[PDB]
């Protein structure tokens, strides 16, 4: 598992990997671990599978009531502040997750949260067993002056290099960009194919 | 004597308590819904009482989710606590199943809670007429809701003081599949045909959804050039 | 006096209350079912007060599972509370024991539910009449309930309003093991005998089981050529 | 006044709620039970009311196990609750103890359910009367229970509206120690002795157990040839 | 006013409710018991109202356990109720210590539980009176308990209807230090002064405890040599 | 009005029910305590009813411990209940601390069980007042307590019917540090000036306790010579 | 008849209770807020009624966080508890989320709170009425609370006594975006407006917050350069 | 009416229930307290009933803690339980935060517990009004505490039957920052106004309280020669 | 962690680091371990984040909450007070916590309390795993007679010498100075590099 979620200027890249292991060996090449939590926040998901599909669902219902009522978008400070209390709550019956929350009120945000509840903001973050091989291609590549597009470029590269020497990570790889102008958009599959040929990781 | 608390039947069988409440509904503002090609409309009216008010709190259409809206009528403090148990109702729903499938079942569980609020003593019914609109699995639909907890399916219907105007006028000229920019005409007219001689219509409220979209909350610029 | 609250014996020995449940079950709708060749059927009047009303919640037969369907009459509110309660029941059964055997015991359970309401204070009791029918392991059934709750077995019965004029037909012309066809033509000319003098019998909805297979509900087309 | 609620007494000393409840007990109907040789028998008369009801349901004797029947009389509704929970107080002492040595301990117990009723405010006492009859350890018992909940132990004993014209009889013709046959056919000269003069005698059930046996309840056939 | 509920003292400081449970004592059957040379007897009058009753459960004195027995006036099934609370409150003792060493404190225990339903709403007091007696550590003993939980001891005292004739005799004829033989027909001589000018006296039950034995239920034949 | 339930206040401000409750003190038996010279007693009348009861049971002071004693008037089933309270919550303070320091801390205690059964529905108050008197580490004590919860120190006080009789005799003779064959002799003469015109005083029960020493309870002989 | 407890609907549908508890407002001490430039202002008056009570504690504007106050009027003692309720309800919010964004979202929830004392029986409606200000995420907020629950937001307002006349004198001479100083005068001259014909303004307390800043209140000397 | 049981409102909007408890304040003891230079004092007028009572167990100044003090007038059995709560939530502050900062908070708590107890049905409220002083953080502080749960802080201020008398009597002569002496002289002149024209002083409690030391109570000599 | 505070003549002085290791490896260079709670009071973090982040929202909200009621300040000894019977009352389920609460009421204090509720008063403190470098430097230099700006730069001059020789401590330092004057100022990033510079730790 490879997650990967970076911060720009106006702009925050989300993108994963999709392999999944369960029983052992690569049962599911297509698992889905990028979720649209909010108009203008994603969140993505590593560790047991039981356990953040069903905090996925619950944010999903959090996140939508507090829009609601405040007829105003959680601010993503708030949505880590939220996902905090309730994992370390249960910490000593804990939820084995490792989550990154992304989005802009009215800047970029990138959160990591532990299973413990551990908050903390940073212009970029990763997890997964495949983490440690994106963090040395961030550490040497990242500049907070790319445009988007250069953004996409960067998760893509680091991705790709995750999945030559990390066994538990592979598949196709699924990039979401979070804009105020766009909103939360999905990228194609087709362009992210596209863009593989033209950067060259075959 | 049968008419204090609920948990008497009258002699001849009726709940004076809830027929009671159901005379607070008839002190509330009138609001209708309307079904159209593809789509279903609610309608509000609103009065303004003084210059002081912040006209935005006037909010009378509130969203369930983005597909189901919610009208009310009678005591505003009643209403208000079922239009939030609607919606963690609606919420609990989509954690268990990821979905709302009909939205028939999340009326029936308002009324479920409404119902109960007539048979156990300590308790009074709420004084509350509510209309339900959206769009589920099966297609638009239309629902009301009375202090009872009786539940019906309408092609147009209205709820408030005005509820038997509005009613009779849609018993004559409402067609359906109209256009939704002809049905909030039409929905005009109606609610304009209850106003007291002599008062004048003033900005109404007024949400649609189509198949497909989620719900869109008229602008009132949009909303002035209707009347 | 001894009208007001269940826990009250009156004098002679009447429990006011019950009985005035009983008068609210005199106003509702109109309904029958008959035992017929290896089946049993069910008959409701169905009554239209407006063309605004979308004709398809008007289901007025309820069914329990694939097998047992029922049909109430009186408060329309708290017969979809026991309707809910018996279908509950029904899953709890075929849970715990893989099968339904007996639908005589789902029927004490819901008739268990509304004799605690009489006994018990701070509650009223439902003012509701249901009808049971279906096919278990012994075959066709029909039952009845009260608001007391008391259960009989029938070969035909009738509830509601007009309870008098079917069963009274039904007293002089009903006959066993008929078909299907003949049975519901002879429904049909039951129910169209209470019509108050001048009134025209309006399509009603039909639902008939036979032994080996599961409940069908008619089709409106089909409902109409038997008027 | 001291009629309203159990928890009052009366200036003289009288539970009216309990009195009202036994007015109930008098518009049941008549059933009754005798002793013979080696054994005990339970008479309950089925009056029809209708051609439409299924004969079958009309089931008044209730087998508590293979060895303990009852038959009750009053409201339906508490009577058919008081019998379920017998029978589970039946299996209760059969898990505990391995088998049931004394019936009048079963009796006791359901006596106990019926005085807390009486005693507890919010709750209004059952209007049930009961007998019961089977073989234990000791031998043939014959109990009866009221809505208070007094016991008493019979030779022979009727309960129901024709309670004091089979008593009557039995207090003049009845004789111990008979045979099945000759104690069945008092039985139903006594039931018919309280007949509403006109009133012809119908079939009624009789349910009968001897020692060392199980209980055996009539066929239609067999109890035809005995009127 | 001041009559309806216990929780109301009246304006001169009587608690009507418990006053008219005692009227309900007043209509109960009269019992004694008198102490003797190292003992102490209980006297009951059982009287017939039918040949069809079965002689044996007329049982009046009740054996808390092989030392301790009783005898109630009142409400039978009220009674039923304090004399199963007493037997297990006895075992409780007796599990508890290993032994029963004071039969008052087993009375008191009673006394306790009765007098928490004079002064707790919701229930009614106990329409029972009761007389222990039996043998502990210290001695035979004798005691009294009313509606209200008074308690006394007592050389010789009654209950029921005609506790004043029998009281009245044993205020001029009782001595103490008695033989048994003498005690018994003291009592019976006691109890016939009651009987109703006219009515005779019929075979009661005796039952009488010595220091260091059991209790001795009197056989019907021994009962009959002492009228 | 404002005298059935407490948690009713009058008019005027005062509870009814709690004073109701001290008209029943007024019927109570007659009881007094002194302090003396080191030491405090405790005098309570013994009237005879009948030669039937046994005397002994008749114990008017209870000791609820080695140390402290009570005497109480009014509902003897209700003083009963309170003394039991009493003796428990010693054995408590026993238990936590070691030893009992403040006897006025357990008299509070048990004051404040009176005190909220005058404040929360659903109960009635205590009909009982008391008399607390024993040896503390501050030295001889005297309390009294009341239905409402009143409480008082006293070098000498009453309670019962003849207490504004016997208060107002040590009004006037009442001297302080005598030795206690003295102080007896004036509580004698104080209790025997209270008996109606007429009556003789009769042998009551006297207990006394001194600085060091425990409780002691006169024997009757001892009692005797001092009328 | 209805105006006693609160689950009674009143035939015409009104709830006595709570518009008694709508009475004790009107007796209450007179305060108002309005909005201007970029802030929103808070103004109570206080009176004195003796010069024995410690200026200070005469605290009218309630701050429930650094940026959001409160002003009551009608039962101080209600009032406290509610102002006790919003400020645990502000730091709960800042637990789950790490701020507060809207207040209309904690006025929602004081308001349920008050609502739920309108429909459960056994508790009074509370006899306050609140006015609500700060500065949230979405700019300034003024809002009002009734006993009922009704919640409005407004330009300004006034509650208590004087709220009919602060009112008409800010229908008619409010403008909006005014400066501090401005605004602060014209709600002395509103507030002067309805003292008593004959009565003097006495120094009252003022509070006010900008976006940005927190709340601010006035001292007395800058008050008194306002008169 | 609205008279009975508090959770009524009255027409005008009062709870009559509340008013009658201050009815019973006026029938209490008159205390009164004064601040002076850098403290507080208390004065409680004692008087005597009868030369049988302890002088010592008539302390009516209660000490909270080493530095807070209080008086209490109305029904003493209420007042001695609001006065434990006291101490134990002033207690509870100390364990939490390791000192006590605010006095004011310690009163609001007792407040909070009375204004309940005119809220939710099913008791009464405190028949007690309270006067709190002490040395806090802030400095001196004086409070008084009504049934309904009103707060005020004083300078000086009197409760019970002679509060008119007395506050009137410190309308005129009250100084600030005077001598202990000074206004202990004062507090005695105050209170001797108040008595029965004709009753003389009789030596009254005296507890005063200065910044740095602790609560000293003046002994009977030290009153004596104030007089 | 390196977390440290000091008690001066009229002030209080507490720094610390910013490095966060989660999931193991320098996963943030920029964590806050120092918080201002009240007015004049502040508190540092050591141990889980997650539990000392939910520590510092409580009292957050306490205090705020004792200070309306009591129109004051809740004194220094009442917050360690107040924390110290929180961690007590679970102490079998405990927070995995080391924290430092200073401020002024009428005097500087500084308080250490353990995981276990323990609470101590010191004249100065220090918490982590870098704590035994920074109390050797303050055994050697501390002195109660120094100014605020000598009192800075031995704090800036003892987490230094930590950084040097722990590794789970690093990244830029925070510092705060509390004065009844001044109330809680929070020194700009900017005064502290130029501190570091004129003291020649690089």
């Amino acid at each position: 598992t490879t997650t990967v979620g970076i911060t720009l200027k106006d702009a925050v890249i989300m993108a994963t990997e999709r392999r999944v292991t369960m029983e052992n060996f690569i049962m599911h090449k297509n698992g889905k671990k990028l979720f649209q939590i909010d108009t203008y926040t994603g969140m993505t998901i590593a560790g047991l599978v039981g356990d953040a599909q069903v905090l996925v669902r619950y944010m999903k219902a959090e996140l939508e009531l507090y829009r609601l009522q405040r007829r105003v978008n959680m601010p993503i400070e708030a949505v880590a502040t939220l996902l905090s209390n309730m994992l370390n709550q249960v910490k000593y019956m804990p939820y084995m997750v490792q989550l990154l929350v992304g989005g802009i009120d009215t800047a970029p945000h990138v959160f990591s949260i532990d299973a413990a509840g551990g908050s903390v903001e940073d212009i970029y973050a990763s997890t997964g067993s495949g983490s440690p091989f994106v963090y040395g291609v961030l550490e040497s590549q990242y500049s907070e002056k790319m445009t988007v597009d250069e953004g996409v470029d960067l998760v893509i590269r680091a991705i790709s290099a995750a999945k030559q020497r990390d066994s538990a990570s592979g598949g196709m790889i699924d990039v979401a960009v979070i804009t105020r102008k766009d909103g939360y958009v999905q990228l194609p599959t087709d362009q992210i194919e596209s863009r593989i040929r033209k950067l060259g990781l075959i | 004597a049968y008419d204090r608390a609920i948990t008497v039947f009258s002699p001849d069988g009726r709940l004076f308590q809830v027929e009671y409440a159901r005379e607070a509904v008839k002190k509330g503002s009138t609001a209708l819904g309307m079904k159209f090609a593809n789509g279903v409309l609610l309608i509000s009216d609103k009065k303004v009482r003084s210059r002081l008010i912040e006209q935005n709190s006037i909010e009378k259409i509130q969203l369930i989710d983005d597909y189901v809206a919610a009208v009310t009528s009678g005591y505003v403090a009643d209403a208000r606590v079922l239009v939030d148990f609607a919606r963690i109702s609606a919420q609990q729903e989509k954690v268990t199943y990821g979905s709302l499938v009909n939205i028939e079942n999340l009326v029936k569980r308002v009324a479920d809670q409404m119902q109960q609020y007539t048979q156990y003593g300590g308790v009074r019914p709420y004084g509350v007429s509510l209309i339900f609109a959206g769009i589920d699995q099966i297609g638009p639909r239309l629902f009301d809701c009375d202090p009872a907890g009786t539940i019906n399916e309408y092609k147009a219907t209205a709820i408030g003081s005005g509820k038997d105007a509005v009613v009779s006028f849609l018993e004559r000229e409402y067609k359906e599949n109209l256009p939704e920019k002809e049905a909030v005409t039409l929905g005009i007219k109606a609610l304009k045909s209850s106003l007291e001689e002599g008062e004048e219509l003033k900005a109404p409220e007024i949400a649609s959804i189509t198949v497909g979209n989620k719900y869109r909350i008229y602008d009132q610029e949009e909303v002035k050039k209707f009347l």
